[PDB]
């Protein structure tokens, strides 16, 4: 028994690709035919199938609409074409074998199911792009509670060099969102003097100069530097 | 006329049978295949939509003549006589008659000619043939032991029964489950399990596999099962399951019907479609022709069929056997019937105490 | 001075398209600076989308492309989003925004929430945890809870780095042939546990459940298994 898919490669972010399944060792007519893709570093996701004998067809809701499963008995191949991909699917796209046998009794459900033998699997990847890639920031400290007049420090730090272009916005609990500072240190107009900003590189700081209770918000920093642009994780603060 | 029937039936045959109907009367026929279709049906019929026709394993009607989807069908009794008598009584619900029978599904015995050119005509003989066969490093006998419509023909042979049924309806409080017949098939099994001929963990997945790859002797099996038997060159043949006590094994009778939407607009013509242009030697044989039916409900045509021996054992063990309850207490018969059957081939509970706790 | 406004359907199902509109009074978008969409997820996170600049150039984020349109209408004053094939993923505070060096102005943000319909076919599997530390000789114990009843359609699957996915336990508790049996199944309701009695240096890998009740076969989240 064994399967083999090809059709994998490098594809435009929108564009189309067709994959097949060639199948041996069993009697495909009887068989269902099914497609697990696997993002790098992700988890295995179930996106199609097509039952042989009945054709009928399924697919995950995040294909649904862009993906086709079909199958050629003679050939003993199965193939799923791909439309409109973007990086969401890049992964590796494995074709499998799902036995089962249907009751007779009703509900006629499926029983003793398991994928039970794998291909190799085939790569896709959507380019990127020709766009940037994130620049990751990380927050702290998150979600420290203080009291109502101290002084409060946030940090953010960028995983690479940002030339001092980084943004800090403040979320009150309502979801509205303002900008404080912007390019490390200059006070966005109507902001307190109370906020100061300060950094250089890859490390930067937000400070409260006294908390006040108008103040308890979630912050956010945002750098500039490179598209993407990206953000921090949020910063909460809390009363005590 | 509007005509539902599943994706692995015939329906592009069944098309033909259409296509001569709308040729001799004018009526265009439609057959759609969609996903789920029994489940959609009760759905749409509901609402007075849906098809004018709908094809399907007599179980399901059952469900849809409780909730009033289906019309009462009319068939003369000299219609009627042209179908095997048993068929008609899986599509009665309540006495009446709610769908015409189409085909035929029933377990056999399948066994391998290499090994075994002479199958056993009894379960008794089996424990012998399998010392036999071990000493040559295979075994006689293996089928799925764990959904009771596999083990129930061998349970039923001497006297049990899911639910009785006379006249046209079933007795819900009359269940055979713990009467001595299903008493003496089980406690058979079980002896089975204890003296190392079976495996009380044999499942679809293990008997379908060792059988094929010729291991074991024998299988018990639908006709859904042949087309991988063919794959794999096994030298096979179907016969009649083996009796026990004298008596001939009972295996679940499922029969592919046909039903009228309550709400059809279209009655007389879906009566006359059935009736003179599908249930006739020419219209079955074309639905057949695109994919096989099995054994058919229609004399005349399954004398035809059953030149093919895998057919005539098929409608044979049919006729032995018990058809399907149509009632939805069934559901608490597979559970219990379900539990039963392990724990007693466990040996968590004898016999006695787990059908006793079924039939309750 | 500049106000922004988002407006648009709240519900958008499994693979439509999501549009939004956003609103621009008191300055022209025409006039100058970037034109934001930006989304808030669940939780918390934010993701700069894209924009459309004062000129109708586009700018859009990698991980979007292919399914992003961000478009205007320069009478009415409006920019659009459309983001196509949404999933449960894309379940978000959604709030436009005017930049030049920071986001200066935003939109009060408005809520879509990408749901399915969808009944007895909508099935999730829950698997935990997500990674676990274990020693040779130690029993491990997996668990992973069904969004609702899948009967006992439940199976485990082992996978290695570089490798295919291989079979181990179907049907909740049957295990499959050739598998050591040091592997083994249950359930308890909506609950499977994948059980290695004694652990041993093959084992060291990622384990998946996976559900076959609906029609829409889902995986688990995996755990992965992992030697000191």
């Amino acid at each position: 028994v064994q399967l083999v898919e090809s059709g994998g490669g490098l594809v435009q972010p929108g564009g189309s690709l067709r994959l097949s399944c060639a199948a041996s060792g069993f009697n495909f007519s009887s068989s269902s035919i099914h497609w697990v893709r696997q993002a790098p570093g992700k988890g295995l996701e179930w996106v199609a199938s097509i039952s042989s004998s009945s054709g009928s067809t399924s697919y995950a809701d995040s294909v649904k609409g862009r993906f086709t499963i079909s199958a050629d008995t003679s050939k003993n191949t199965a193939y799923l074409q791909m439309n409109s991909l973007t990086a969401e699917d890049t992964a590796v796209y494995y074709c499998a074998r799902g036995y089962y046998y249907t009751g007779l009794w009703y509900p006629y459900a499926m029983y003793e199911f398991g994928m039970d033998y794998w291909g190799q699997g085939t790569l896709v990847t959507v380019s990127s792009g020709g766009g940037g890639s994130d620049i990751q920031l990380t927050q702290s400290t998150s979600s420290l509670p203080a009291s109502l007049g101290d002084r409060v420090t946030i940090s953010c730090r960028a995983g690479q060099d940002i030339s001092n272009h980084l943004n800090w916005y403040q979320q009150k609990p309502d979801g509205t969102v303002k900008l404080l500072i912007y390019y490390t240190s200059r006070l966005h107009s109507g902001v307190p003097s109370r906020f100061s900003g300060s950094g250089s590189g890859t490390d930067y700081s937000l400070t409260i100069s006294n908390l006040e209770q108008e103040d308890i918000a979630t912050y956010f920093c945002q750098q500039g530097n490179t598209l993407p642009w990206t953000f921090g994780g949020g910063s909460k603060l809390e009363i005590k | 006329l509007v005509i539902w029937i599943n994706g692995d039936k015939g329906y592009n045959g069944l098309a033909e049978v259409g296509k001569k109907f709308e040729k001799d009367t004018g009526i265009k026929v439609t057959v759609e295949h969609p996903d789920k279709l029994e489940e959609k049906f009760p759905q749409v019929a509901a609402t007075g939509d849906g098809p004018d026709i709908i094809f399907w394993a007599h179980d399901r009607f059952g469900g849809y003549a409780q909730s009033g989807l289906l019309a009462e069908i009319t068939p003369d009794k000299a219609f009627q006589d042209k179908l095997y008598p048993f068929t008609w009584d899986a599509v009665r619900y309540n006495g009446k008659l709610i769908a015409y029978p189409i085909a035929v599904e029933a377990l056999s015995l399948i066994y391998n000619k290499d090994l075994l050119p002479n199958p056993p005509k009894t379960w008794e003989e089996i424990p012998a043939l399998d010392k036999e066969l071990k000493a040559k490093g295979k075994s006689a006998l293996m089928f799925n032991l764990q959904e009771p419509y596999f083990t129930w023909p061998l349970i039923a042979a001497d006297g049990g029964y899911a639910f009785k049924y006379e006249n046209g309806k079933y007795d819900i409080k009359d269940v055979g489950v713990d009467n001595a017949g299903a008493k003496a098939g089980l406690t058979f099994l079980v002896d089975l399990i204890k003296n190392k001929h079976m495996n009380a963990d044999t499942d679809y997945s293990i008997a379908e596999a060792a059988f094929n790859k010729g291991e074991t002797a024998m299988t018990i099996n639908g006709p859904w099962a042949w087309s991988n038997i063919d794959t794999s060159k096994v030298n096979y043949g179907v016969t009649v399951l083996p009796t026990f006590k004298g008596q001939p094994s009972k295996p679940f009778v499922g029969v592919l019907s046909a039903g009228i939407n309550a709400a059809s607009p279209n009655k007389e013509l879906a009566k006359e479609f059935l009736e003179n242009y599908l249930l006739t030697d020419e219209g079955l044989e074309a639905v057949n022709k695109d994919k096989p039916l099995g054994a058919v409900a229609l004399k005349s045509y399954e004398e035809e069929l059953a030149k093919d021996p895998r057919i005539a054992a098929t409608m044979e063990n049919a006729q032995k056997g018990e058809i399907m309850p149509n009632i939805p207490q069934m559901s608490a018969f597979w559970y219990a019937v379900r539990t039963a059957v392990i724990n007693a081939a466990s040996g968590r509970q004898t016999v006695d105490e787990a059908l006793k706790d079924a039939q309750t | 001075q500049v106000q922004l406004k988002e407006s648009g359907p709240g519900l958008v199902r499994p693979s439509q398209s999501l549009s939004l509109t956003c609103s621009v009074t008191g300055y022209s978008i025409t006039s100058g600076y970037y034109w934001n969409w930006i989304r808030q997820f669940p939780g918390n996170k934010l993701e700069w989308m894209g924009y459309i600049s004062y000129d109708g150039s586009n700018n859009y984020n990698p991980s979007l492309k292919g399914r992003i349109s961000i478009t205007r209408d320069t009478s009415k004053n409006q920019f659009f989003l459309k983001l196509n094939s949404v999933t449960t993923d894309d379940t978000a505070t959604y709030y436009c925004a005017r930049a030049y060096i920071g986001f200066a102005y935003w939109g009060q943000g408005t809520l879509v929430t990408v749901s399915s319909g969808g009944g007895g076919s909508d099935i999730q599997m829950t698997q935990s945890p997500s990674s676990l530390s274990a020693s040779v000789g130690d029993r491990v114990t997996i668990t992973c809870r069904a969004s609702q009843s899948v009967s006992s359609a439940v199976a485990w699957y082992q996978q290695k780095p570089g490798k295919a996915p291989k079979l181990l336990i179907y049907s909740a508790s049957s295990l499959y042939s050739g598998v050591p049996s040091r592997f083994s199944g249950s359930r308890s309701g909506t609950d499977f546990t994948l059980t290695i009695s004694s652990l041993q240096p093959e084992d060291f890998a990622t384990y998946y459940c996976q559900q076959s009740s609906s029609s829409l076969i889902t995986f688990g989240q995996g755990t992965k298994v992992e030697i000191k």
